[PDB]
């Protein structure tokens, strides 16, 4: 203790525990320190793990300000591939642009993240040229193509997705949830909160009585009552549009044409009966809704307030004020108005 | 050093920085004691709720301001539709923290998050953001335990 | 544990042709309907589409003789109650927490039933243990004690449970 | 126009040259409202309303409104001067209306409030700013409550709705289509083209709220399920 | 040059480590503030010991008046000097190459860009004081040409005609013009 | 346009009151008095403020007019237009039924020498004292009550402006005034 | 690995004098405020009273607070800060068991003036030619709706209620008396009549005029 | 620049009113759209049967400023013949597509550029999703109107409108922006044998 | 003993690249040049100035090769003198590259006409690097 001096500040304390903290955005001043930090830890041993924290907006700002290029993000992942020790990276909050590329370039199985962190990948930003010549635009576009393909190359080895899949989602800025990053291939597991803090906080609200005495029971009842009224509202919206489709199929049954058999000859020959096709077109069957449930009892509501209408029969010749179209429309026996 | 003490006195900033300080305090094995001075903004009240339940102290002159985070930028037509779903998801993400730490319903958090809602020292204890009113004695034990 | 959540337990483990066609019908149906999750209610979708299996004759003795409409009744129940909202793209189709307990119990019952290969009645027994037959058909009273006596009389073998 | 806007006028005669475009349109009892409604152009619209009042007392004075907003007291002076004249005023809505230009098109006479197909209307509570000491903060909230109480009963006289529907609409930023504003009573007649009966997406959301259209049968409308 | 080095046992900065090793580095332009630190450094090394001073220049240009402050300190000290060129010396920085070390102590890299031109100035106001500052700029122009004629051995009438316009030299022509003494090789 | 109302003897006072905009109204007010000293002159005031030096010239121009004057307040009247509102002839003062009236003292900045500060300090107090005693004549109000109401920076609805004595009649039959 | 224990005046007298002028004042338990209430300068004064109550042996020596600032209201009248920052100052200063001896050099504009009377009674030191001002505070630029101006009116409502509660304990007046006397208009106070009002009590200790010292000689 | 160029430009525009030709130039602003609305209703008054040759050359502009330009052409009695000279924009080619079918012309070296409308959102969290619904109201109606003009489907429009897409006059006939190409007959150029 | 430096630059004047070029050959011992990310015109002069056989490059690194640029304004005579300055500087950096790539000089001036970029594959074929790290 007497021979070893204490660390003078906070980044020197995290340096002694082999913890690299990327808390600054990707500027050229901070990238020369990270290639000096990772190369110094390789000389102290190629078997010790390296802890890495990621908190930056990448090479650009979140509002759209271009402060650097995307090429400094390429040199950051090159030192991770040149090194030969296991690296455990932890995403801390924000991860935009090249900050999630170095998050995915870690060792598989040790990529960690917070449950409420933010991850996003998008296309790199290009500064304006300033009204230069014509042939420099094609070389500048080739500089975009070499840096976009290099970004898709480093993103494919960290996740495993093909190049054509990753290029289509990168055209728009797609934000990634920590629950969504597991199936995408960004991280490997979710850092859980302290279980000792969870059971002590849950036992404090029961013993002190603050979970029921401060009016929480009357407000949580209104949360279940508003969810019950919202579940009653969309169910009434769904039975009305089902009766509209049932009335649409009943009005379509009074038709005498051969337009349905023309589509059967040009399409496939297997399913001549209504059956499943295992594709996008999942045809629902609405008259096959005979539930017969004796548990959904109707409430204390009487339907005697419904008035009596005219109830015009179906065999009528009365037509509305429309343009004439009865050239081949023969009058049906159930619908003479055609 | 089984307990940490961080004085919270700030006007707040971005909502992404308030998420990181709340997730870090609920991760360490040591105890986390949070004391606020002045106000607690949207980036500061998450650190107020990030402490353990039982040792959240606020003074008599302390206030608390809860509001939805701002943002937005200029872009194309479909680019605004992507980030507006993100701001609505971040606003639902901070509503999950206020409903878990204060045991409030989810529909009543978004009603108070819709406008700039200010709180006094009395109604902060009644809401659930803090635990009890701070005094001299609750911080006299803090400065004497850190000497050894 | 979660070591059974892999396609090796559905293909590299000995499963008869009557039972493996039910699980394979549930995988591509979730892919064609653009929701890449397998629920316990869509496992019952497969046993009503393939009437040539031996478990389809158990529902004929229980009171479900109308084959085609009951296939569309659970298809209507999955639309307005659970929802068929399409998501964007998921490569590896994930299993739900309710439907994962149906698969590991059907393999655990086959040790107790005395069958080395997975049969189509084991899918019906594991689905009735979760209670998905009671909520879909409450008027017919699809209880767990009724289906335990129906398979033992049809197959002719005493099935023991601890 | 980024650099300059030329004088787009026409005056032609066999013997003498006529006036420019805005002077000729003002002689035909047509007033144009363009740009920000500050205190300078507020005297131009009121002063032209008093100019055509002395010419004829029975002809319908027409006012064309195309403004993205304006001063709340300068837009207040054109409404009450328009209601204190003899002849009727036929209002035509042009472009967009943001919380102040939607008031003057609703302040027209009943049966003469004509809005186009792609006009944008908006109704909100008035804004403002706090200033200094508490004797002026209490004067500020008493001023914003006075501007809210005046603009509340303006819509009650011209549309005939309830005060609960105004407080639920002017609480947040609410943009209204003319097909929706016809139900609210802000306008009287919708202006369409040669059989132009396209459905705006605000009515497709309104059709989704009542249960007429679902995701399986979208009908002959635009796609709305891309949320 | 921002990380420091060592002298014999402790941490010292890189430019100050060569100060104890009697090597002077000049990397920025010659302005009024950096010339106050250079002529105070020449008097400090002159008071300690009497050895040859080395000057490494990277001047891209500068003013006339602070450059003459550093030139007059080379002849005032009782020690010897040696100017070595790497990179580029433009404007008044090229004149400081021919300040001292005329007896075989002017070295240069094989790719050094040299530049020689007449000095300039700017001072406006009254027309009567414009004649006085014109006499100051004329007396500064011929005096700067007289020092380059004596150091390089060139005739005085050729420096007025050539250095009035733009003139640039490579190290191959700097040998035959007498501006430098030797060219640095690879070791 | 504006020239059509000029031959019908109706002028407009719009925008912020400046020194260049002050004498334009005074020069056309004396031209109407020289043409017809019997016909009334209707003015329209819409001003969000102004200087106390140039605003008093509009008040002296209406007092110099031999014919009667009529005022009309539309839009805004903030600290300068409310003084010119009541300054007309009693019984011929109309306005809009929803226009706002602001009675407040004028503003001013002071800088310079120590003797220079105390000169303009009592100058703006003499402007405050002169504006209070002039506005108390046509309002039929006591001086102690009208000198404290101008200190409050709160606007005035035209309903309570009638019994205050600043205005006489309201266009609209006095039922369209909203609180 | 060893603990970084602090050293105090009965222990650090052998380690020499502090090098920098704020560190001489920190050793003498004197806090000199020469800057208005910025968010940068309020963090050091919280750590200063935390250091004085960290490992003090007696914890009874009076803390001298010398204030010279505009508070949160500048000379032009706008708010360079907000009134909630002063609530962190009084809650941290009054926490310690040591008495608070308060002094003023020149000025105390509406936030430092209520801290001047908030010290220990009987020891309010002041210069004989200073200026004291008590005015109600203002708010910065806020652009909101009608209900947004109401909640900002409640923040200044609690500002006058908290500032008058300090003046009622110091001057010995009622709650409504301090709102009518101090927190109504922007007024100023001299040194002589503030002693009769109850703001200050005496002058600085050891004060003597140079002309009065010549009269003794 | 100097007003002598503006005075000689004001003369030739005034001669265009005698030939029933209106001018849409520069960026589509709020004040310039009001100058073009008043000049369209006047040409109907002298004759309600003759067409109006609309000159369209705009590098951009506001979205709601061009919305008043669109619906004022469909309700007037004569048809409006729209021509593309130089460059069309997102608010420029929407004027080009709003013309009468069979009378939309173009030059073979002009550029037709179409994309989704720009803009931005700033304010509170509820102010973001409301202002996002304003741009999506402008996104769905321009894609709904372009499907009726060109005759294409709804999904093929938004796949090209979401990015900046330039169009050639040779492919504009096959797509549906312009109906014909007005050009002089070429010279009888001899081949190289 | 052996100097090891990281090469990373996306901009800057090429006149500073000549200062770091001759400083590397002034060292008696060998030099290890390892380029990461972007290598501009000032950075490629330090990359080619190293020892032959110890110039490493990664798989994702690129090298930017272009002619010098400058800003000229003033009297008519010194533009013509400075026009020969930018020409012979471009001829100087062509002779710098020619000592390593072993190519004829007239083909390098055609590549120095416009901006020239190289990936990790053809950098070894053009002689700016040695192998892939």
């Amino acid at each position: 203790d007497r021979r070893k001096p204490p660390p003078p500040d906070l980044p020197s304390l995290l340096f002694d525990q082999r913890i690299v903290y990327l808390g600054m955005p990707l500027v050229p001043a901070v990238t020369e320190l990270m290639v000096a930090e990772l190369l110094y830890l390789e000389k102290q041993g190629a078997t010790l793990p390296i802890e890495m924290l990621i908190n930056s907006s990448g090479t650009t700002r979140q509002d759209g300000e271009i402060l650097s290029f995307d090429s400094e993000g390429v040199a950051l992942t090159s030192t991770m591939g040149f090194i030969k020790n296991p690296i455990s990276t932890v995403n801390m909050g924000l991860a935009v642009g090249w900050s999630c590329v170095v998050l995915s370039f870690g060792r598989k199985g040790w990529r960690k993240s917070l449950p409420h962190s933010l991850a996003m990948i998008q296309q790199p930003r290009v500064p304006p040229t300033g009204q230069r010549q014509a042939i420099e635009v094609h070389i500048k576009w080739r500089e975009v193509l070499d840096y976009k393909r290099e970004l898709l190359r480093m993103f494919s080895l960290g996740t495993g997705l093909p190049v054509d899949k990753l290029d289509a989602d990168m055209q728009r800025p797609l934000y990634m949830r920590p629950q969504d990053a597991l199936e995408y291939g960004i991280i490997d597991e979710i850092i859980e909160p302290n279980e000792d803090k969870a059971e002590k906080a849950a036992q404090y609200w029961i013993r002190s009585g603050r979970a029921e005495s401060e009016g929480r029971l009357e407000q949580w009842q209104e949360y279940l009552s508003l969810q019950e009224e919202y579940a009653l509202k969309d169910s009434f919206r769904k039975v009305m549009t089902q009766d509209l489709r049932a009335a649409y199929r009943d009005t379509s049954s009074k038709l005498l044409k051969n337009s349905s058999r023309n589509m059967e000859q040009v399409q496939e020959f297997k399913e001549r009966l209504p059956d499943d096709m295992l594709t996008e077109n999942d045809e629902v069957r609405l008259p096959f809704s005979r539930d017969g449930v004796k548990l959904a009892i109707l409430n204390a509501e009487c339907y005697a307030e419904r008035n009596i209408a005219r109830q015009v029969a179906a065999n009528k010749v009365s037509v509305p004020d429309k343009w004439r179209a009865a050239y081949a429309a023969r009058p049906a026996p159930a619908a003479p108005a055609a | 050093s089984k307990k940490v003490f961080m004085i919270i006195n700030s006007f707040g900033g971005s909502v992404g920085n308030g998420i990181t300080v709340h997730d870090a305090l609920q991760f360490i094995k040591a105890g986390s004691l949070t004391l606020a001075l002045g106000v607690a903004a949207s980036a500061a009240s998450l650190a107020l709720a990030g402490g353990t339940i039982g040792e959240r102290y606020v003074t008599e002159g302390c206030h608390t301001m809860i509001h939805q985070p701002e943002g937005g930028l200029n872009g194309q037509a479909s680019d605004i539709w992507i980030d507006s779903q993100e701001i609505m998801k971040i606003r639902l993400d901070v509503a999950e923290i206020y409903s878990l730490s204060t045991y409030r319903p989810r529909h009543k958090i978004l009603r108070d998050l819709d406008r700039d809602f200010y709180l006094t020292a009395m109604e902060t204890i009644y809401y659930g953001l803090a635990d009890e009113i701070a005094t001299n004695e609750v911080m006299h034990s803090i400065v004497e335990m850190t000497n050894q | 544990a979660t070591a059974t959540a892999a396609p090796s337990e559905l293909d590299d483990v000995g499963v008869s042709a009557a039972a493996e066609s039910i699980i394979q019908y549930a995988i591509n149906f979730a892919r064609a309907s653009e929701t890449y999750e397998v629920h316990s209610w869509m496992v019952l979708m497969g046993i009503l589409k393939y009437e040539t299996c031996t478990a389809a004759k158990i529902l004929k003795s229980l009171g479900l003789e109308d084959l085609y409409g009951a296939w569309n009744e659970v298809l209507w129940a999955l639309n307005v109650c659970d929802g068929l909202q399409p998501r964007s793209f998921v490569t590896d189709i994930k299993f739900a927490d309710r439907a994962f307990k149906v698969i590991t119990a059907a393999s655990d019952f086959a040790v107790w039933h005395g069958k080395d290969k997975m049969y189509s009645e084991d899918v019906l027994m594991a689905l009735a243990a979760g209670g998905v037959l009671e909520d879909l058909f409450p008027d017919l009273n699809l209880s767990f004690e009724r289906v335990r006596k129906a398979v033992e009389k049809e197959s002719g073998r005493r099935y023991q449970l601890p | 126009s980024p650099v300059v806007t030329p004088d787009i006028q026409i005056g032609h005669g066999e013997d003498a040259i006529e006036m420019d475009l805005y002077r000729y349109l003002l002689s035909n009892r047509i007033i144009f409202i363009g740009g920000y409604i500050n205190d300078k152009m507020a005297t131009q619209i009121v002063g032209s309303l008093m100019a055509l009042e002395a010419v004829d007392e029975n002809e319908d004075i027409r006012i064309y409104i195309n403004s993205p907003g304006g001063q709340p007291y300068s837009v207040l002076g054109v409404v009450d001067a328009m209601q204190s004249i003899k002849p009727d005023v036929q209002t035509v809505a042009l472009g967009a209306c943001y919380s102040y230009a939607s008031l003057v098109v609703a302040a027209g006479t009943k049966g003469k409030r004509y809005a186009m197909k792609n006009t944008r209307l908006m109704m909100t509570q008035p804004m403002g700013g706090s200033q200094g000491d508490i004797y002026q903060i209490k004067a500020t909230v008493e001023e914003l409550n006075a501007l809210y109480q005046i603009f509340s009963r303006y819509y009650m006289k011209f549309t005939g709705m309830n005060q609960d529907q105004i407080e639920q609409a002017t609480c947040r930023d609410h943009f209204m289509t003319p097909e929706q504003a016809k139900l609210e009573g802000l306008i009287d007649e919708i202006i369409r083209g040669k059989g132009d009966y396209t459905v705006p997406p605000a009515i497709v959301r309104q059709f989704r709220e009542v249960g007429l259209v679902d995701d399986l049968t979208p009908g002959p409308f635009l796609k709305v399920d891309c949320n | 040059c921002r990380p420091p080095g060592q002298r014999q046992s402790e941490w010292v900065d890189l430019w100050e480590a060569y100060t104890y090793q009697k090597v002077v580095f000049i990397k920025e332009a010659i302005t009024e503030d950096v010339a106050n630190n250079m002529i105070a450094l020449t008097l400090y090394l002159d008071s300690l010991d009497q050895k040859r001073i080395y000057y490494w220049l990277n001047v891209p240009g500068g003013d006339v008046v602070p450059t003459l402050a550093l030139y007059d300190t080379m002849q005032y000290v009782r020690s010897k000097t040696a100017t070595v060129c790497y990179g580029l010396c433009l404007g008044m920085g090229g004149f400081l190459l021919t300040a001292g070390g005329e007896k075989g102590y002017r070295f240069a890299m094989p790719h050094s860009i040299l530049m020689m031109h007449h000095p300039s100035g700017a001072s406006r106001g009254q027309a009567s004081e414009m004649h006085i500052e014109s006499r100051e700029l004329v007396r500064m122009r011929d005096y700067l040409s007289l020092l380059t004629s004596n150091a390089t051995g060139q005739p005085y009438d050729r420096v007025i005609r050539e250095l009035s316009r733009n003139k640039w030299m490579d190290p191959k022509q700097a040998i035959e013009y007498g501006m430098i003494d030797k060219v640095l090789t690879t070791p | 346009p504006f020239g059509l109302l000029l031959r019908q003897r109706i002028v407009f006072l719009g925008g912020e009151v400046e020194d260049f905009g002050a004498d334009a109204i005074i020069s056309q007010l004396l031209l109407l008095d020289s043409q017809d000293p019997t016909k009334d002159i209707k003015i329209f005031i819409n001003s969000p403020g102004g200087s106390v030096t140039a605003g008093m010239g509009i008040y002296d121009a209406m007092m110099l007019c031999r014919a009667d004057v009529n005022t009309y307040c539309f839009g805004l009247a903030a600290s300068m237009g409310a003084f010119l509102l009541g300054a007309g002839k009693r019984g011929k003062r109309n306005s809009m039924p929803n226009s706002r009236i602001m009675i407040h003292q004028p503003l001013g900045g002071a800088s310079g020498q120590a003797v220079d500060i105390e000169i303009q300090a009592k100058e703006i107090m003499y402007h405050k004292a002169n504006l209070n005693r002039i506005m108390a004549d046509y309002c039929q109000q006591p001086l102690s009550k009208i000198e404290e109401d101008t200190d409050r920076d709160r606007y005035m609805s035209p309903l309570e402006a009638k019994e205050y004595g600043l205005i006489d009649h309201i266009i609209g039959g006095e039922e369209a005034v909203f609180n | 690995y060893p603990e970084g224990r602090p050293l105090f005046l009965p222990e650090a007298e052998r380690f020499g004098n502090p090098p920098d002028l704020p560190s001489l004042l920190l050793q003498q338990r004197v806090i000199y405020i020469s800057m208005p209430f910025l968010p940068s300068v309020t963090e050091l004064v919280v750590a200063q009273c935390y250091y004085l109550d960290f490992d003090d042996r007696n914890r009874q020596r009076p803390i001298y607070v010398y204030l010279n600032s505009t508070g949160c209201i500048n000379d032009k009248g706008q708010a360079i800060s907000a009134d909630n920052e002063f609530y962190a100052i009084w809650a941290a200063l009054g926490f310690t068991r040591a008495p608070l001896y308060t002094g003023v050099t020149w000025k105390a504009q509406n936030q430092a003036a209520v801290l001047l009377s908030a010290g220990q009674k009987g020891h309010r030191y002041s210069f004989p030619h200073a200026k004291i001002s008590t005015a109600p505070p203002v708010m910065n630029r806020v652009f909101g709706q009608a209900v947004d101006a109401q909640l900002q009116a409640n923040e200044l409502d609690y500002a006058t209620k908290y500032y008058a509660a300090i003046l009622a304990r110091s001057t010995g007046k009622d709650l409504e008396t301090c709102q009518k006397q101090y927190l109504s208009r922007k007024r100023y106070f001299s040194v002589k009549e503030a002693y009769e009002e109850g703001l200050v009590d005496k002058l600085v200790p050891g004060f003597m005029l140079n002309r009065f010292r010549k009269m003794q000689k | 620049p100097n007003p002598l160029v503006i005075e000689r430009f004001q003369g030739v525009v005034s001669q265009l009113f005698q030939q029933r030709i209106v001018r849409l130039g520069g960026a589509v602003d709020d004040d310039m759209a009001n100058l073009l609305v008043a000049q369209l209703l006047y040409l109907d008054s002298v004759d309600n049967k003759r067409d109006i040759t609309m000159y369209v050359n705009s590098p951009g502009g506001s979205v709601t400023a061009g919305m008043a330009v669109f619906d004022t052409m469909r309700h007037i009695r004569p048809d409006v013949s729209t021509c593309c000279i130089g460059l069309a924009a997102s608010m420029g080619a929407f004027i080009l597509a709003s013309g009468q079918a069979g009378k939309r012309y173009s030059l073979p070296n002009s550029r037709i550029m179409i994309h989704q409308p720009l803009g931005g959102a700033q304010g509170q969290a509820t102010d973001i999703e409301i202002q996002a619904n304003e741009i999506l109201h402008h996104k769905l109606t321009l894609n709904g109107y372009l499907a009726q003009f060109t005759g294409q489907s709804m999904e093929t429009i938004t796949k090209d409108t979401d990015r900046d897409f330039f169009m050639s006059p040779q492919e504009a006939i096959e797509y549906g922006l312009v109906d014909a190409i007005i050009s002089k007959p070429q010279m009888l150029q001899s081949r190289e044998v």
